[PDB]
């Protein structure tokens, strides 16, 4: 049930 | 962590979460030892028997966390990995001997109330504190039981166990690069690290200079919190020459 | 240089709820 993290960190 | 309790805010500001990018999930614990270096267990990254072999781009490092699953806006910081260094003599084939790895971050992390490095032990501090009966502290977001998952970081204090008792508790070959900790069946109290806590720190607060030192890395155990079993930890001081060699070179 | 000293505890001279358990074991 992990909350999504900001997209910048997955780029 | 089994039979522990909720951490206090800022109690373990060196605690790191190793986070898998896809699928998004907890991989392991880890610890902050400088503004650019993170320490963890080798088996968090490489364990061929379970088809585990992560590369730098598979993972994120999340620092300053308390909540396991929340994105802790304005508090946690998320870092990318520049390079992974696994001990060249890490023994994944037999007994997880030298279960240790370093990770260099792409950019330095800013320290804060929630983010701060732990000390690594010198020979003297290690000799003084690594004694049977002396208690250290283990932290993590791993399983609450052997066979769910915590809302926030868990903490448990556990005594170092005499080496012959460690050896006699298991059929696995123990080495000088490991120590074990936990209560005996006769001691009443209990507690253990578990799956998901791997790579996280076993720390001790020096009574000489009042600083926290990381003496161990959560490494392995037969089940979790079983009577007559103990948690095994990578002996950080025994491998500090390798640690220093990597940081000096890279 | 500043390793192992927590902003919300040692740096403020506050103790956490169980660190005394560790100290008491260091005989
Ligand atoms: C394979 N392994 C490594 C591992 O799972 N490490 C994570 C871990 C960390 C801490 C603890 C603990 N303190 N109880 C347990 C597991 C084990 O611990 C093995 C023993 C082993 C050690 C060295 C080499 C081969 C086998 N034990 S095991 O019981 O398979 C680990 C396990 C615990 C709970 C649920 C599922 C699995
Ligand atoms: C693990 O991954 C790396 C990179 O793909 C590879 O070179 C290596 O052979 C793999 N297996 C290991 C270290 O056992
Ligand atoms: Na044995
Ligand atoms: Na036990």
């Amino acid at each position: 049930d992990f909350e999504e993290i900001p997209e910048e960190y997955l780029q | 962590i089994v039979e522990g309790s909720d951490a206090e805010i800022g109690m373990s500001p060196w605690q790191v979460m190793l986070f898998r990018k896809s699928p998004q999930e907890l991989l392991c614990g880890a610890s902050l030892i400088s503004d650019r270096w993170v320490l963890t267990a080798a088996h968090c990254l490489l364990y061929p028997p379970w088809d585990k072999n992560f590369t730098e781009n598979d993972l994120l490092v999340r620092i300053g966390k308390h909540s396991r699953t929340r994105y802790e806006r304005n508090i946690e910081k998320i870092s990318m990995l520049e390079k992974i260094y696994i001990h060249p003599r890490y023994n994944w084939r037999e007994n997880l001997d030298r279960d240790i790895a370093l990770m260099k971050l792409k950019k330095p992390v800013a320290f804060s109330d929630y983010i701060h490095p732990v000390c690594l032990p010198d020979r003297e501090t290690a000799a003084s504190l690594l004694q049977a009966g002396y208690k250290g502290r283990v932290t993590g977001w791993g399983n609450l039981k052997e066979t769910g998952q915590p809302s926030v970081l868990q903490v448990v204090n556990l005594p170092i166990v005499e080496r012959p008792v460690c050896k006699d508790s298991t059929r696995i070959r123990i080495t000088d690069n490991m120590f074990c900790a936990g209560y005996k069946p006769d001691e009443g109290k209990r507690g253990d690290a578990c799956e998901g806590d791997s790579g996280g720190p076993f720390v001790m607060k020096s009574p000489f200079n009042n600083r926290w030192y990381q003496m161990g890395i959560v490494s392995w155990g037969e089940g979790c919190d079983r009577d007559g079993k103990y948690g095994f930890y990578t002996h950080v001081f025994r491998l500090k020459k390798w640690i220093q060699k990597v940081i000096d070179q890279f | 240089a500043d390793c192992g000293l927590r902003p919300l505890f040692e740096k403020k001279s506050l103790e956490d709820k169980t660190e005394r358990e560790l100290l008491e074991s260091y005989i």
